[PDB]
RNA sequence: CUCUAACUAUAAAAAUCUCUCUUCUC
């Protein structure tokens, strides 16, 4: 369709018809949709980019960090633990590695795999220690949807690296992994696992 | 069984708790907005986000 | 420190006859090919597990998606 | 092989007494198997841990070892057991380790017959076990009569 | 009228383990004595509004099977010498039972009051915490 | 030259302390 007349010849998928912005030219940010009304309006797959890296300023103000691309924010999260901070490129190879899987397992566009996932990870109550010296009892709070988000996507991305810490299973195919049973109702996964702790924890000390 | 509710948030009544990180939030059930309710949020929010809520009567006190 | 693992073989490193049958035999109907899910089956150390999954892309047993060093990415041949 | 229940059922009843083993704590508390009951997990977070103030964390827990213990709510769906430790009276204690010392001697004479034959060890709970704990309130008392009457 | 079979809560709400039981309207046949230290187990949730909830439903739960669909609703405080205030599990039981189907009709305070005789524990300074 | 309404939910424990005193006048 259409080869346009270049003295710089961009490669043919990488040209043709690229007004149609999408992730990696592999996986479609539209056909993405979230379930749950309260993790929409923090989840920002409404933005289609070519890469989940960004050099956006998005601390200054206090939610500004709602509106980063939430794929970004996984690659970004999945910097921790010393040995691996900065190295986004290294991030975003794993991201990238894990998109993947998540296409080739499971077809099911990954867009809608991850969010899906983030979704169903959210915690919704909590606990705070509200104890002061005598009765050191914690009592139950809701979650807000901002917190939902950022504490699923840090359960994942620590659940993912204890999976893969001294593990043959490369920290893509843990990623993948995590997110795939996290998706569905898999108890196996460690997000799910540490989610549903807090939930009844949470229930428990009502 | 999952009696969950979505409640929007429609007034934020200041903040409370030991340290200083637990809000108030005045949320409006989405089903019967006619209904108000005041709870207890970890973590920060604006007016007209919503909420997922097990417990729908419970209108907790003041954390102290 | 005490080794407190106290595991099997770790892992078959010389490969067998068998072991090349079973691999062509059950290189399709697995839809994810990579390294460590070769060394996942016991069947592989690892080191060979690139080598021979390579040998599996000779008259295309498997097909690729990405070539990324540090990992590989395969699927079954449809 | 060792397995199987000691009671009835598989999962512990609302009420009742236990005597669970330790062998982690994380945050909130242990989560701990039961030897008076199966072997699956249940919880006991901090508030309901020590009758005493929070002071020794790991001198009273001693991760490892056996103490009593009180279930209060039941998950009969996957498997999870609400339990506590505070909760259970001077008087009380010690017909709770009597309990569990009959429960673990019994345990043993069927593990040995079970690994001798090599029948699941709940079959011979199913056969034999239970309906003596049926008849005479427990199975201990049972294979007692047993060394006296035929 | 049209058949509402009438009941009386009677809720009793102390600074501990408030209490709700419903009797018939004469206040003699018990109906859901379910208390407020069943459904909680800390025992210091005990006069927690939580526990009350949970009562509530309870009781509301018996007494719509048992037939009483109307309750009247009596609280009481611990009365008598002590305190004269009334419990903070009263409020969350008596909305809970509001809530929750039967209806309601003639809530009054039913506290008892002395006429400031048979002196009240403590001693002269008292609690001296 | 003119009028009486809004009311909440705090108590775990915490004992003791060695020198050394130096000043105001155009
Ligand atoms: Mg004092
Ligand atoms: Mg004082
Ligand atoms: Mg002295």
């Amino acid at each position: 369709f259409v080869p346009v007349e270049l003295a710089t010849t961009i490669p043919v998928e990488i040209q043709q018809a690229q007004q149609e912005i999408k992730l990696f030219n592999k996986w479609s940010f539209e056909d993405v949709e979230v379930k749950d009304a309260s993790l929409v309006d923090y989840i920002q797959i409404s933005k289609p980019i070519y890469v989940a890296h960004t050099a956006g300023r998005y601390a200054n103000k206090r939610f500004r960090k709602a509106q980063c691309p939430i794929v970004e924010r996984l690659t970004n999260s999945l910097m921790m633990n010393g040995r691996n901070n900065g190295k986004k490129l290294k991030a975003v190879r794993i991201v990238k590695h894990t998109l993947e899987i998540i296409n080739v397992l499971t077809d099911q566009n990954p867009l809608q795999v991850v969010v899906d996932a983030i979704i169903n990870s959210g915690p919704r109550e909590d606990t705070t220690r509200v104890g002061g010296g005598g009765a050191a009892r914690r009592q139950a709070v809701d979650v807000s949807p901002l917190r939902r988000v950022n504490q699923s996507i840090a359960l994942l991305t620590i659940g993912a690296r204890e999976a893969a810490f001294r593990n043959i299973k490369t920290i893509a195919e843990t990623l993948a992994e995590e997110l795939i049973n996290a998706a569905k109702g898999s108890s196996t996964s460690y997000a799910i696992k540490k989610k549903d702790e807090l939930e009844r924890v949470a229930k428990s000390n009502r | 069984k999952t009696p969950v509710t979505l409640a929007k948030v429609i007034k934020v009544l200041g903040r409370t708790g030991s340290r200083g990180g637990v809000t108030q939030v005045r949320v409006e059930f989405l089903e019967d907005t006619t209904r108000t309710i005041v709870r207890n949020v970890k973590g920060p929010v604006r007016e007209g986000d919503i909420l997922v809520l097990m417990e729908s009567e419970r209108e907790a006190r003041r954390l102290r | 420190s005490k080794k407190s693992h106290k595991d099997k073989a770790k892992h078959a490193v010389v490969l067998d006859q068998d072991k090349f049958d079973r691999i062509m035999k059950e290189a399709p109907t697995y839809r994810y090919v990579s390294v460590s899910v070769l060394v996942d089956r016991f069947k592989l150390g690892g080191s060979l597990a690139r080598v021979a999954l390579r040998h599996l892309e000779n008259e295309g047993i498997i097909k690729p998606v990405s070539k990324h060093s540090k990992q590989a990415i395969y699927t079954r041949a449809t | 092989t060792s397995h199987c229940r000691f009671y009835e059922n598989k999962y512990p009843e609302i009420d009742d007494i236990v005597m669970v083993n330790v062998q982690q704590i994380a945050e909130m508390g242990a989560y701990v198997k039961l030897l008076e009951y199966d072997n699956i997990e249940g919880m006991i977070l901090l508030s309901e841990l020590s009758r005493r103030r929070i002071r020794s964390i790991q001198k009273l827990i001693r991760v490892g070892k056996n103490d009593v213990a009180v279930v209060l709510r039941v998950d009969k769906e996957k498997g999870y057991i609400d339990l506590s430790k505070r909760r259970v009276s001077s008087e009380d204690i010690i017909k709770c380790e009597e309990k569990y010392q009959k429960s673990k001697t019994v345990h043993s004479i069927l593990r040995y017959c079970a690994e001798k034959f090599q029948i699941p060890l709940e079959e011979l709970y199913k056969t034999i076990a239970w309906p003596l704990s049926r008849k005479f309130g427990h199975a201990y008392e049972a294979f007692k009569l047993s060394i006296i009457d035929e | 009228d049209n058949s509402q079979v009438f009941g009386v809560a009677r809720i009793f709400a102390s600074f501990n383990d408030t209490f709700v039981h419903v009797t018939d309207l004469s206040g003699r046949e018990t109906i859901a004595r379910v208390t407020g230290g069943m459904k909680v187990k800390a025992d210091r949730d005990e006069s927690s509004p939580y526990a009350a909830m949970l009562a509530a439903q309870d009781v509301a739960a018996k007494c719509k099977e048992v037939g009483i669909t109307a309750v009247h609703i009596k609280i009481r405080a611990t009365g008598g010498t002590r305190s004269k205030t009334p419990g903070p599990g009263g409020q969350a039981a008596l909305r809970a039972l509001a809530r929750s189907g039967l209806r309601i009709g003639r809530i009054e305070d039913v506290t008892p009051v002395p006429s400031d005789s048979t002196r009240k524990k403590g001693g002269r300074r008292g609690r001296r915490l």
